[PDB]
C-alpha cells in the first residue's frame, strides 16, 4: 500500500503552494472572466482553489508515494 | 558469358597445373567443380567451417555486377551512347586511345569468348564423368579405362539417367 | 556526361564537382532518394566520428590514461565500452555529445533551409584555413581521411571481433 | 441556343459520386442555370456545392441527375432558368429540357401527341388474338 | 520509401499542393522528445531498474545475441517494444502536427 | 493547407486527388511500374509482370499444397504454379479476343496486337519466374524451410 | 550571432542589453517578449545568488532557533514547514509590492519600468553586465551545489576540503 502520512505543516506547505500556483495560473489561463485585481471574482477564486485542492491532493499523495513527503 | 568462360577455362587449366600455397592442405585432392563444393561445405551459411572463399568471390563480383546492372539498364533504354561490353577497362593502352578497342580486337574477344564457352562446357562435363580434370583428360585420350573417384556434385539428380537409360561406360 | 569513378555509368544528376570529395560515385542513385545536403552533413558527421574512432583505437593501443588500467583489466576495444557503462565514462560522453547534437540538430535544419554549409560549424580556432586555397584542400583531405577512417574503424573493430587483439596487437602479433 | 462551354462551374471540392468512364465514351449531360446569389445547394451526386452568382454549369452522367437538381433548384431557390443538354463524345451537344422553350406541364401549340390511344385501357386486345400476328394489342 | 528534408524539394503531398514533410526534424525531435523522458527509471520487473527506452534498448541486444531465435511470448521485449513505439508514434504524429502546422 | 482536391482540376469527375491517389510517392511508383513505365513494349511489360507473378506463385503451392510433406513438394508446387499460369494465360487470351477490335496499333496495352504481345510476354516470364524460384528453392535449404534451418 | 557562430544572429537582441553575448540558439526571444525574458533572467539570477550563500553559510553557522538537519539543502525538512510557508507568502508580498500590482507579461513594463530596476538605482551598462553574469554563474552553481549536497548527503565545503568523493546515486 502506498505510504501516506498524517497531516503536518509539510502537507500544508504543498497544499498552500498548489493553491497559489493555480490562483496565478487561473489569472493567466481562464479565458472568460492590477494582475490579480482586474476582473477577479468568487467563481474565478473558487475554481482556482478547487484545482489547487485537486493538484495539491495529487502532489501530496505522489510525494508521499515516492518518499519526498 | 564469353569473358566469364575465358576466365573459367584458363582457371581450370592453371588449377590443374598448380595450386596456391596452403590450398592443398584445406581442400585436398578435388579438381574442378568439386573444389567449388569443397569450399562450400566449409563456409558459414552454406556449410559449417572457418572459410569464406566462394562467398568473398560472390561479394565482390556482386558489387561489380550490380554496378553493371545499372550500366546495362541505362544502355538498354538509350540513355547512353555506350557499346556492349565497354566498361572503360583498358589500363594498359591497347586500343590506342579508346577503351572500347579496335574492331579487330573486339572481334577477337567475341570469337575467343565463344570458343571458351564451348571449351569450358566440355571440360566441366568431362570432369563430371571421368573426374580427371583438363590435363589428365587430354593426356588420357583412351578414357573411361581408368578414372578418378570423384564426388557427386551439388546437383546429383542430373547424373541419374547416365546409368539407367544411357550406357554408363564408366 | 559519364561518372569519373565508374566509367560505364552516367554522371549522377544530384552530384556536382563543387562538392568536396566528389568523384561521381553514386551508382545506386541514393543522392536522389534523400536530399544531397542532408547526405553531405550525414557523411561528414560519420567522417569525423570515425576519424576519432580510428585514432581512439590506435591510441588506446599505444597508451592509456592514468588509472584506466585500474578500472579496465583485460577489456580492449569494445569490452571497455561494456565495463565503462558500469562506470560513468560512457554516460558522460553520451550526455555531452548529445548536448552538442541539440545544436547540431538546429544547424542541420539551418543547412536544410540553405543558410549553412553541411559539416560547417565555424570551428577554426587556429586559423588553418585562412589562406582560402588551403581551405579547399583541407576540405578534400577531411573527407578523404574521413572516408578512410570509416572503412578503417570498421576494419579494426571487425579484426578485433575475430581475434580480440586490437589494431596494433593484430599487427605486432600476426 | 448552343451550350456556351465557357460558363463557370459551381464551386465544388469534388466527390467520388461524379461521372465515370461511360460519360467520356458514351454521353454526358449538362445543366445550366442563372443564380441571383452565391449560395449553397446540394449536389445530386454527393455533398454540397456553392452556385456562383450569375450563370452556372454542371456535368452529370444521367439525365435524371440533371433534372433532380433542376427540381431542387426550382423548389428552394426559385430558379426556373435551367436548360439541360445531352453531350456526345463526338462534340455534338443536344438540347433536352425544356424541349421547346415551355415546360412540359404547360401546353404548347405544335406539340404532337405521341403514345395516345383512342380507347380506354380496358379495350385492348387479348394476347391470344394477336398471337403469331404482328397486330398491336392497343386495338 | 523516401524521406523529404525541411529544404524545398518538388515533393507534393497531393495533386497540386507541395508540402514540406519535415522527416529529419520531426523524426529527430520526436525520437529525442520521447526517449529522454522515457529514461525515467522504475524498479519494476519489466523495466528491471532502467527506463522504458533503456530496458527496451537492453532487450534489443539480448535478443540480438540469440540472433536466429525470436523473443518468447513472456519475454519482456514485446511489451517494451509495443509501449516504446506507441509513445514514439504518438510523439511523431503530434510532432508532425506541431511542426508542420504551427510552423513555430 | 488542404490535402484533398478535385481530380485533375475537375470537381465533377467521380474521383478525388488524395495523398494515396496523387502524392509524388504514388505517382513515382505508378509511373515506374511495368504496366505504366514509358519506353516499354507491351511484350516487355508482360515479361516483367510475368517474372514477378510466376516467382511468388511457386511458394504457396509448395509450402501449403497437398504434397507439401512429401519429397515431391517442390515438383508438385512448380507444376501447380505452371497449371495456374496456363489457366491464367487462357484468361488473358480470351480477354483479348472479346475486348479489342483488330487494328494495326501494337505499342499500347489496350490493343488487339498489344494485348497479344503482353500475353506472350506474361506466359514466358511467368514460366521463367516460376522456374527461377524452383531452382533457388531446390538448392538453398534456407528457402525450403521458413528460415528454420538456423534454429 | 557571436556565441554560436554556425547559427544566425537572433536579431531580437543587441549589445545594448546588459549581459548580451548573442547566445540565443533556440530562439526563445522570438517567441516571448524580451522584457519579460530579461526580467526573468535577472530575478532567477538574484534568487540563485542568495541561494548559493543559502547553501554555503548554514554549514558553518545555523540559527539557534532551528536544527540544521544534515546538509543546508536537507534543512528544509527539519525547520518548521510553516516557517517556509511564511517565507513563501512574504516573498509573495514583496512581489506584489516591488511590482506595483503588475504581475503578468501584459501588465509589467507599462510605465517604462526597466527589467532589472526595482528602484534601487541606475547603473552603468558594465555594472548591469556584472550583475547578470554573476547571476548566471550562481544559477549554475546553485544547481551544482544543491545536487552535490543531495548526492553526497554531506555539506559542500566539508566535501570539498575532505576527500572529494564523486557524486553517486
Ligand atoms: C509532485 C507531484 C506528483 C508526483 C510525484 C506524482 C506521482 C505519482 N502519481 Mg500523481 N498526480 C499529481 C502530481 C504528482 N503525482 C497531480 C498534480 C495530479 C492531478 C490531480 C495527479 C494525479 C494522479 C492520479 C489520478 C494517479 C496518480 C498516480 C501517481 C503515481 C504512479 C503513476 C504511475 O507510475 O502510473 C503508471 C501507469 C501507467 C498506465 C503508465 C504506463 C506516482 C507516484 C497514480 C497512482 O497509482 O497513485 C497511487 C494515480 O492513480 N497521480
Ligand atoms: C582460397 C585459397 C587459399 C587457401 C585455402 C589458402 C590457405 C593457406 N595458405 Mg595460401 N594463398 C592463396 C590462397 C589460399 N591460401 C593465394 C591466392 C595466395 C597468393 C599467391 C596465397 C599465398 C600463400 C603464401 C605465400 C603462403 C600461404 C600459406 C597458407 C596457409 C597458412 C598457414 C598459416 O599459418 O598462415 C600464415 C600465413 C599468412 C597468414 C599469410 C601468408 C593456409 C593453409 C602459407 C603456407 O603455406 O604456410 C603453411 C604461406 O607461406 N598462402
Ligand atoms: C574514464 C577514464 C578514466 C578513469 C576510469 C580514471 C581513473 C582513475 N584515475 Mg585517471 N585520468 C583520466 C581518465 C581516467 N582516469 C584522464 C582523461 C586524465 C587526464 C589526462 C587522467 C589523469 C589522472 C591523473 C593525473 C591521475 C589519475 C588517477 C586515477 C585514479 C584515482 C586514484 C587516486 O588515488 O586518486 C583512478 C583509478 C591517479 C592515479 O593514482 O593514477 C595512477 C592520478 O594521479 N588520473
Ligand atoms: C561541464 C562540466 C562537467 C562536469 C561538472 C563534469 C563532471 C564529472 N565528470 Mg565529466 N565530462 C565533461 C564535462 C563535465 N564533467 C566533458 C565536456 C567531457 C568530454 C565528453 C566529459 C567526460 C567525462 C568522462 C569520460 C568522465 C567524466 C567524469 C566526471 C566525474 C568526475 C568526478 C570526480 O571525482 O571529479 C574529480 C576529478 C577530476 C576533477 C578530474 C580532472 C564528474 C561526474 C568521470 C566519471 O566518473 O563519470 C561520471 C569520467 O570517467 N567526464
Ligand atoms: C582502411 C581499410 C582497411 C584496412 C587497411 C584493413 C586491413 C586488414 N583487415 Mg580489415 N576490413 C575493412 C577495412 C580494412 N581492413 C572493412 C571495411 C571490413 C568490413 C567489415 C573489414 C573486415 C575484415 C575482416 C573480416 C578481416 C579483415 C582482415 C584484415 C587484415 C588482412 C587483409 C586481408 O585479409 O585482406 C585480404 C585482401 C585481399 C584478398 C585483397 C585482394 C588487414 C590488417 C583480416 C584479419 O586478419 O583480421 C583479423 C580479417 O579476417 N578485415
Ligand atoms: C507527445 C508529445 C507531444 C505533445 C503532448 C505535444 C503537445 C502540444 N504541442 Mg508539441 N511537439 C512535439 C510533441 C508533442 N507536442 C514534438 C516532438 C515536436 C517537434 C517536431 C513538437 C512541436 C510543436 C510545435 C512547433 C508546436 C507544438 C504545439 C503543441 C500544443 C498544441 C498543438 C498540438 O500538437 O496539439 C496536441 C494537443 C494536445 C496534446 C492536447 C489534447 C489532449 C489530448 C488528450 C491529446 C493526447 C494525445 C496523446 C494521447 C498524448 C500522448 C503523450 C505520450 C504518451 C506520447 C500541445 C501542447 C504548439 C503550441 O501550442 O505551442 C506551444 C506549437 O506551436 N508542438
Ligand atoms: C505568493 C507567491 C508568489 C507570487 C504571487 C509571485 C509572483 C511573481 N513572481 Mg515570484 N517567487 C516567489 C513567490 C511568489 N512570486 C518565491 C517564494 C520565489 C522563490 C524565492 C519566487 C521566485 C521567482 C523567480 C525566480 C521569478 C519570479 C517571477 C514572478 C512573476 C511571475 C510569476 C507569477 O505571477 O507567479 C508565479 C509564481 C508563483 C505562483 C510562486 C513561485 C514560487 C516558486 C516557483 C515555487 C514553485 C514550486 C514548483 C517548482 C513550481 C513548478 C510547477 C510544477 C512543476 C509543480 C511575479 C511577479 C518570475 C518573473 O518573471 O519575474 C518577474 C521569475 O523569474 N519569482
Ligand atoms: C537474371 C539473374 C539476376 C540475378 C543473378 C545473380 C546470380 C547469377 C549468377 C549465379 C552463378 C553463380 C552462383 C552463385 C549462387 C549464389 C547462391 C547464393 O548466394 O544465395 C543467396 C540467397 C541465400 O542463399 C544462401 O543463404 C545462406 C544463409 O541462409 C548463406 O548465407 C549463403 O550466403 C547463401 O548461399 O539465396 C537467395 O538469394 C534467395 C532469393 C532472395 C531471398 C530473400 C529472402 C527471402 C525473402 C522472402 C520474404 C518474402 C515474403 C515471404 C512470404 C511468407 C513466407 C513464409
Ligand atoms: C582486356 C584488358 C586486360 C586483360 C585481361 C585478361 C586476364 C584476359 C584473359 C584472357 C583469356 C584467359 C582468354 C582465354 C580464352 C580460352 C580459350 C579460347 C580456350 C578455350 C578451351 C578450349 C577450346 C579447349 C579445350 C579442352 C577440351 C574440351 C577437353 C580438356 O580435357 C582439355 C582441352 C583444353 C584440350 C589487361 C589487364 C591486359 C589490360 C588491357 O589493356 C585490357
Ligand atoms: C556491437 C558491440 C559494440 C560496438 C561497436 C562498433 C564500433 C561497431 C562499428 C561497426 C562498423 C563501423 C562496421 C563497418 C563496416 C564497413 C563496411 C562493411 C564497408 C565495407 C566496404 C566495401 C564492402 C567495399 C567498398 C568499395 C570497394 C573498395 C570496392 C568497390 C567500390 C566500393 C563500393 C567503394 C559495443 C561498443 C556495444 C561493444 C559490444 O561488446 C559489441
Ligand atoms: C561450379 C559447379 C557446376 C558447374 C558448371 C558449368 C560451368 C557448366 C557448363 C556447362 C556448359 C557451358 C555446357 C556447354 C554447352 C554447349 C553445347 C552443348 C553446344 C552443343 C552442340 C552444338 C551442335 C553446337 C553447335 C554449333 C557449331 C558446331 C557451329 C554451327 C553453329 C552451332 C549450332 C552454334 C555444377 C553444375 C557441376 C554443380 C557443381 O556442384 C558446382
Amino acid at each position: 500500500v502506498p505510504q501516506t502520512v498524517a497531516w503536518s505543516a509539510k502537507t500544508g506547505a504543498v497544499m498552500v503552494l498548489s493553491n497559489i500556483l493555480c490562483i496565478v495560473a487561473g489569472r493567466y489561463v481562464i479565458q472568460v472572466k492590477s494582475g490579480s485585481f482586474a476582473g477577479f471574482g468568487l467563481p474565478e477564486l473558487l475554481a482556482s482553489t478547487s484545482l489547487g485542492h485537486i493538484v495539491g491532493s495529487g502532489a501530496i499523495l505522489g510525494l508521499s508515494y515516492v518518499g519526498v513527503l | 558469358h564469353g569473358r566469364v568462360a575465358m576466365l573459367a577455362a584458363a582457371g581450370a587449366i592453371v588449377q590443374d597445373i598448380f595450386t596456391f600455397p596452403g590450398v592443398k592442405s584445406v581442400i585436398g585432392d578435388v579438381k574442378m567443380t568439386s573444389v567449388h563444393d569443397k569450399f562450400l561445405s566449409m563456409e558459414a551459411g552454406s556449410g559449417k567451417g572457418d572459410m569464406a572463399a566462394m562467398h568473398q568471390l560472390l561479394l565482390w563480383l556482386g558489387l561489380l555486377e550490380i554496378a553493371t546492372s545499372v550500366a546495362i539498364i541505362q544502355s538498354f533504354k538509350g540513355e547512353t551512347s555506350r557499346g556492349p561490353g565497354e566498361f572503360g577497362f583498358d589500363p594498359l593502352n591497347f586500343g590506342k586511345g579508346n577503351s572500347a578497342g579496335s574492331d579487330s580486337y573486339k572481334l577477337k574477344e567475341i570469337k575467343n569468348g565463344r570458343l571458351a564457352m564451348i571449351g569450358i562446357g566440355g571440360m566441366v562435363h568431362h570432369y563430371l564423368l571421368t573426374g580427371k580434370g583438363p590435363l589428365q583428360f587430354l593426356g588420357g585420350i583412351p578414357n573411361y579405362k581408368s578414372c578418378v573417384s570423384h564426388p557427386d556434385s551439388l546437383l546429383p539428380w542430373l547424373f541419374k539417367a547416365v546409368g539407367p537409360v544411357l550406357p554408363k561406360i564408366c | 556526361a559519364m561518372s569519373e569513378s565508374v566509367p560505364f555509368l552516367k554522371k549522377p544528376e544530384a552530384l556536382d564537382s563543387s562538392m568536396a570529395g566528389y568523384a561521381g560515385f553514386d551508382p545506386l542513385g541514393l543522392s536522389s532518394i534523400a536530399d544531397i545536403k542532408f547526405l553531405q552533413e550525414s557523411e561528414i558527421k560519420h567522417c569525423r566520428i570515425a576519424m576519432l574512432a580510428a585514432a581512439g583505437s590506435i591510441a588506446q593501443d599505444i597508451f592509456t590514461f592514468p588509472g584506466v588500467s585500474k578500472v579496465v583489466g583485460t577489456a580492449k576495444m569494445t569490452g571497455v565500452h561494456d565495463v565503462l557503462v558500469k562506470q560513468g565514462a560512457m554516460g558522460q560522453i553520451l550526455l555531452w555529445t548529445s548536448f552538442l547534437e541539440v545544436f547540431g540538430t538546429i544547424a542541420l535544419l539551418e543547412t536544410l533551409d540553405g543558410k549553412r554549409a553541411p559539416g560547417d560549424f565555424k570551428f577554426d580556432p587556429l586559423g588553418f584555413s585562412k589562406n582560402a586555397e588551403t581551405a579547399k584542400r583541407y576540405q578534400l583531405s577531411e573527407i578523404k581521411n574521413g572516408r578512410l577512417a570509416m572503412l578503417a574503424t570498421g576494419g579494426m573493430v571487425h579484426g578485433y571481433f575475430i581475434t580480440g587483439k586490437g589494431p596494433l596487437e593484430l599487427l605486432t602479433n600476426f | 441556343e448552343t451550350l456556351n462551354l465557357q460558363i463557370p462551374s459551381p464551386t465544388f471540392e469534388g466527390s467520388t459520386g461524379g461521372w465515370l468512364r461511360a460519360a467520356e465514351v458514351e454521353e454526358k449531360y449538362a445543366i445550366t442555370w442563372t443564380s441571383p446569389k452565391e449560395q449553397v445547394f446540394e449536389m445530386p451526386t454527393g455533398g454540397a456545392a456553392i452556385m456562383r452568382q450569375g450563370e452556372n454549369l454542371l456535368y452529370l452522367a444521367r439525365k435524371e441527375q440533371c433534372l433532380a437538381l433542376a427540381t431542387q433548384v426550382k423548389n428552394s431557390f426559385k430558379i426556373t432558368d435551367y436548360k439541360v443538354y445531352r453531350i456526345f463524345p463526338s462534340g455534338e451537344v443536344q438540347y433536352l429540357h425544356p424541349k421547346d422553350g415551355v415546360f412540359p406541364e404547360k401546353v404548347n401549340a405544335g406539340r404532337v401527341g405521341v403514345g395516345n390511344v383512342s380507347h380506354s385501357i380496358g379495350k385492348n386486345l387479348n394476347p391470344a388474338q394477336i398471337k403469331f400476328t404482328s397486330k398491336s394489342f392497343n386495338g | 520509401l523516401s524521406v523529404v528534408a525541411q529544404s524545398k524539394s518538388d515533393f507534393e503531398i497531393s495533386d497540386g499542393t507541395p508540402y514540406t514533410l519535415n522527416v529529419p526534424l520531426v523524426g529527430a525531435a520526436s525520437f529525442i522528445g520521447w526517449v529522454v523522458p522515457t529514461l525515467l527509471p522504475s524498479q519494476i520487473a519489466l523495466y528491471g531498474g532502467k527506463g522504458l527506452s533503456t530496458a527496451f534498448f537492453a532487450s534489443i541486444g539480448t535478443n540480438l545475441a540469440k540472433f536466429p531465435a525470436p523473443p518468447g511470448m513472456t519475454d519482456p521485449f514485446w511489451l517494451l517494444c509495443f509501449i516504446w513505439h506507441s509513445g514514439l508514434f504518438a510523439t511523431m504524429i503530434l510532432g508532425s502536427i506541431g511542426y508542420n502546422g504551427y510552423a513555430g | 493547407s488542404q490535402f484533398i482536391k478535385p481530380y485533375n482540376d475537375d470537381p465533377f469527375v467521380g474521383n478525388l486527388a488524395t495523398p494515396v491517389s496523387t502524392s509524388s510517392f504514388t505517382k513515382s511508383l505508378l509511373s515506374n511500374l511495368p504496366a505504366y513505365r514509358a519506353g516499354l513494349s507491351p511484350l516487355l511489360r508482360g515479361v516483367e509482370i510475368g517474372l514477378t507473378h510466376g516467382y511468388f506463385l511457386v511458394g504457396p503451392f509448395y509450402k501449403l499444397g497437398p504434397l507439401r510433406n512429401s519429397d515431391v513438394a517442390l515438383l508438385s508446387g512448380f507444376f501447380s504454379a505452371l497449371g495456374l499460369i496456363v489457366i491464367l494465360v487462357a484468361c488473358l487470351t480470351i480477354y483479348g479476343v472479346v475486348s479489342f477490335e483488330e487494328t494495326e496499333a501494337k505499342d499500347q496495352l489496350q490493343t488487339a496486337k498489344g494485348w497479344r504481345q503482353f500475353t506472350s510476354g506474361w506466359l514466358v516470364g511467368s514460366v521463367g519466374g516460376a522456374s527461377f524460384a524452383y531452382i533457388l528453392i531446390s538448392n538453398i535449404p534456407f528457402l525450403q524451410t521458413a528460415g528454420m534451418s538456423m534454429l | 550571432n557571436l556565441a554560436v557562430p554556425f547559427l544566425k544572429a537572433p536579431a531580437k537582441l543587441d549589445s545594448s542589453m546588459p549581459g548580451y553575448a548573442g547566445f540565443d540558439p533556440l530562439g526563445c526571444s522570438d517567441f516571448y517578449d524580451v522584457k519579460w525574458l530579461q526580467e526573468a533572467e535577472i530575478k532567477n539570477g538574484r534568487v540563485a545568488m542568495l541561494g548559493v550563500v543559502g547553501l554555503l553559510v548554514p554549514e558553518f553557522f545555523h540559527l539557534p532557533m532551528y536544527t540544521a538537519g544534515a546538509t543546508p539543502y536537507e534543512s528544509y525538512t527539519t525547520v518548521p514547514a510553516f516557517a517556509l510557508i511564511q517565507i513563501f507568502l512574504g516573498c509573495g508580498a514583496v512581489e506584489y509590492f516591488t511590482h506595483k500590482g503588475k504581475i503578468s507579461p501584459d501588465n509589467m513594463f507599462d510605465g517604462g519600468r526597466v527589467p532589472g530596476e526595482f528602484g534601487w538605482g541606475k547603473a552603468d551598462m558594465t555594472m548591469q553586465t556584472k550583475e547578470i553574469k554573476n547571476g548566471r554563474l550562481a544559477m549554475l552553481a546553485f544547481g551544482g551545489i544543491l545536487h552535490q549536497q543531495l548526492f553526497t548527503k554531506m555539506g559542500t565545503i566539508a566535501h570539498l576540503t575532505g576527500g572529494f568523493k564523486p557524486l553517486t546515486f
